[PDB]
């Protein structure tokens, strides 16, 4: 009972932890790559219209 | 490998479309210089024409 609980706050530690400095470095890099290749879909429609 | 291939695609079509541009300029040119050639040719053979007859008559 004590161990889970205690287990259970340092998951709850680690969590915000990671949600607070891990999170947002890795959401966005994978969202910055996300917004370059939709606007390379982008150029190359356009290119294809040109 | 799709990835890649639109990038590249992408290029060569803006190559082909900075190109066409171009081309179609060029081509447009050598079409009117041609025409613009052959009447002048059809002038001075004209003008000839009036100079030989001339001389004749």
């Amino acid at each position: 009972m004590s161990i889970f609980i205690g287990q259970l706050i340092g998951f709850a530690v680690i969590a915000f932890i990671i949600v607070k400095w891990v999170v947002p470095p890795v959401r966005t890099l994978m969202r910055n790559q996300q917004e370059a290749v939709r606007a390379a879909l982008a150029e190359s429609a356009e290119a294809a219209k040109k | 490998a799709e990835r890649e291939a639109m990038l590249a695609k992408t290029a060569a079509d803006n190559r082909k479309s900075a190109e066409q541009v171009a081309a179609a300029q060029a081509d447009y040119e050598k079409e009117m210089a041609e025409a613009r050639a052959q009447a002048s040719a059809l002038r001075d053979e004209a003008r000839a024409a009036g100079r030989s007859v001339v001389d004749e008559k």
